[PDB]
């Protein structure tokens, strides 16, 4: 406002909000390894 | 008069017995983890 002295200060705006949603999806990965691969193959294929 | 008399059933469920001669028990086995064995052998001898 820069109220004044003498001035009877009336309302002031508000700031008005916004909701914005993020709808969190989902991203899949399904490999396929050989049972007789995980044991035969030192490194760790699990964790690779 | 029948439904009385209902036939007994042996208490376990039989088989043809078959050989057990494997050929496992004059060769040499060996435990393995991994996909393979191999053996290094001499197919030749030295000179003198």
């Amino acid at each position: 406002g820069w109220a004044s002295e003498t001035a009877a200060l009336s309302e002031t705006a508000t700031p008005q909000i916004d909701r914005i949603t993020i709808p969190l999806h989902e991203l899949a990965a399904m490999p396929k390894a050989s049972q007789r691969l995980l044991d035969d193959s030192a490194f760790d294929i699990e964790t690779w | 008069g029948g439904y009385l008399v209902d036939p007994q059933t042996s208490e376990t469920i039989r088989g043809v017995l078959r050989s057990t001669a494997s050929l496992r028990q004059i060769a040499s086995v060996v435990n393995v983890e991994a996909t393979s064995f191999d053996v290094l052998v001499d197919k030749t001898d030295m000179g003198s």
